[PDB]
């Protein structure tokens, strides 16, 4: 049985990627992942920059 | 208004949006992911997400904190054992500053079925009436069978528009 | 942990960064196994992206 | 097209030597590494020319993602251990899959007979043998050996790998 993080990664990834709730997502996907807090930190402030 | 459905597998959650939405039961799969839905009640528009409540992915619910104007957590009444996860689940959701203003509604689920556990039980287990700084209610729900939800969802958003 | 995780961590954090992002939008759709109908509208999405940086001036 | 930066990829299994290459490429010395759960992506100079080496990681498991990174590849470094007699044959198979994704149709195969420096090695022309190198028609392609660690045969090939894609059509 593959890991069940990899379903709800599609479906997380698929609506991150199509740019939907992408702040949503990027929490989601940096928790899910266990990025250190360093790269997360990186990785939000980035999706924060993104200007509407 | 944004509003999550939390819980703890199998209480209902992907059943109870669907009813909502399109008056009608469906047939589910456990969520292993979220389902979300624009629901439209009194001439208003509320966007809900049903969280999956399976063990392993509880833990992601407070990535979806953010902007919660309301929580409706659903709790199978005839699911004695767990009902202290649910507690834990709901002390721990409520310690969170980003939910600090979030109206709060419990539909006991499953009251259909005569192994289910009364209103008032349940309120105690889940340790309601000792909630501070809190707005909630508890209410019972057949999400098969359709009681007890136009009443719940008639207090939720009456107290959304008191603020 | 899966092997995977270690992988899409690598991966994701340069797309995520915004490197190499139509590689990485690859590499991240196929380690997860998407369906191509949905790899082909990301990838489509992907390449819009980067025409339209292309056309711009500024 | 010389002028500008070219793609690279170096590929091959697990512990051929592709990511201990990379290094020796663009810093001139052997560093430690670990098994590659991942890439490596580094600018290396070589000639003065500025390349994209993408250093792609071997383990088994995660050789069906290197297809991902075959977009706009001008060459492929195969890196093959000279003393893995055992898996010669999955290096085969895995170099025969390569080549038929039409996204590799113009890049040039350079083989590196890696670990050459060992007592053990096979020789440049068993290997290529055993890999069906003489095969390859429709491909430019040649084999040298070489050794990451004590730097043998990799200006050779490197040199080579330039002069053939200066000859591109
Ligand atoms: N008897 C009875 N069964 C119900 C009721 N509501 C839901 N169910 C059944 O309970 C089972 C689980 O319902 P779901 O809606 O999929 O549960 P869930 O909370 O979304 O579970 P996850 O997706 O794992 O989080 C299904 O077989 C439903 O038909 C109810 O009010 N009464
Ligand atoms: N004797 C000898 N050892 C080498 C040579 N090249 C690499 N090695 C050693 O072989 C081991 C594996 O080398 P790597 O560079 O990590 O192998 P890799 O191909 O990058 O492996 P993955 O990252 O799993 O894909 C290391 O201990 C290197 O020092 C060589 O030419 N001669
Ligand atoms: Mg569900
Ligand atoms: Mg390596």
């Amino acid at each position: 049985g593959e890991p069940t993080e990899f379903e709800y990664l599609r479906k997380v990834l698929f609506e991150y990627m199509m740019g939907r709730e992408t702040k949503t997502m990027a929490k989601v996907i940096t928790t899910v992942l266990k990025f250190p807090d360093d790269q997360t930190q990186k990785i939000l402030e980035r999706e924060d920059a993104r200007l509407m | 208004m944004r509003i999550l459905i939390l819980g703890l597998d199998g209480a209902g959650k992907t059943t109870i949006l669907y009813r909502l939405q399109v008056g009608e039961v469906v047939t589910t799969i456990p969520t292993i992911g979220f389902n979300v839905e624009t629901v439209t009640y009194k001439n208003l528009k509320f966007q809900v997400w049903d969280l999956g409540g399976l063990t392993s992915i509880r833990p992601y619910w407070r990535c979806y904190y953010s902007n919660t104007d309301a929580v409706i957590y659903v709790v199978d009444s005839c699911d004695r054992d767990r009902i202290g996860i649910s507690k834990s689940e709901l002390v721990a959701m409520l310690e969170e500053e980003e939910l600090r203003k979030a109206i709060l509604v419990v539909f006991a689920n499953k009251q259909d079925m005569e192994q289910a556990m009364t209103s008032s039980e349940m309120a105690n287990s889940l340790g309601l009436p000792a909630l501070k700084d809190r707005k909630w209610q508890i209410f019972k729900t057949s999400a098969t069978k359709g009681t007890g939800l136009d009443e719940a969802m008639e207090w939720l958003v009456e107290t959304l528009k008191s603020r």
